[PDB]
């Protein structure tokens, strides 16, 4: 499912990502569209073997279990096909597991790249939340 | 309150070899990346070489290509630097460092070894390399 940006600005918000950790909620809407362009089918596979799902684009080597992943850890505890579901709420749940890792959202490099310092409440501008 | 300790260096004649060990201990989950920098009294410090711990993959400074391997032993969060054809050049304080970040898509550890260290985090004391001239 590819979805609209105030349609994911309303499903992070209700799915409690504003202000997690300090995070206003722009922040994740701006991760998702520079890392999958807001489609939950989204996937890249990596040269490690590894791939990143869902909107998020979460890695198999350390967060989910895509049983192609040889010797990885799963810290969501999740199959990496759960990231991909229309339903955001599996991707957003282990997001903010990870953005609880010690780095905050640091942890996603578009977001550290095209969000960090910008003026991300622009990303939620003309939404009704 | 992790530590890196790393174990080898001195001093060699140019065309000789040495590796380097570092051993990241203290971490329950990672670090995500491994790599040396090294540092020359009159220079910019250099990211030498640095690798994936998840899935191994390696990153080379130019300067270094063909002469140099980064490796993991992995069952043990340390990695190796075997360096080979070394040149007076080479002289320098070598140190290990580690990017403890858990990112959360893929990320090449490559990238904060060549723009200014970016991302490494925990830093080893330094260990002196002299790479001395042939006679
Ligand atoms: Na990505
Ligand atoms: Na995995
Ligand atoms: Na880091």
């Amino acid at each position: 499912k590819v979805y609209g940006r105030c349609e994911l600005a309303a499903a992070m918000k209700r799915l409690g990502l504003d202000n997690y950790r300090g995070y206003s909620l722009g922040n994740w809407v701006c991760a998702a569209k520079f890392e999958s362009n807001f489609n939950t089918h989204a996937t890249n596979r990596n040269t490690d073997g590894s791939t990143d799902y869902g909107i998020l684009q979460i890695n198999s080597r350390w967060w989910c279990n895509d049983g192609r992943t040889p010797g990885s850890k799963n810290l969501c505890n999740i199959p990496c096909s759960a990231l991909l579901s229309s339903d955001i709420t599996a991707s957003v749940n282990c997001a903010k597991k990870i953005a609880s890792g010690g780095n905050g959202m640091n942890a996603w490099v578009a977001w550290r790249n095209r969000c960090k310092g910008t003026d991300v409440h622009a990303w939620i501008r003309g939404c009704r939340l | 309150d992790v530590q890196l300790q790393a174990s080898g260096g001195g001093s060699v004649q140019a065309g000789g070899s040495l590796r380097l060990s570092c051993a990241a201990s203290g971490y329950t989950i990672g670090p995500y990346c491994m790599g040396w920098f090294r540092q020359a009294p009159g220079k910019e410090r250099e990211g030498v070489a640095a690798i994936n711990m998840g899935g191994g993959i390696t990153y080379y400074a130019d300067s270094v290509k063909g002469r140099f391997t980064i490796s993991q032993d992995n069952a043990k969060n340390t990695v190796y630097l075997l360096m080979n054809s070394l040149e007076p050049e080479d002289t320098a304080i070598y140190y290990c460092a580690a990017d403890s970040t858990i990112y959360a898509s893929y990320y090449e550890c490559g990238h904060g070894l060549s723009t200014g260290g970016y991302g490494y985090d925990s830093w080893g004391q330094g260990t002196q390399v002299t790479v001395s001239s042939r006679r």
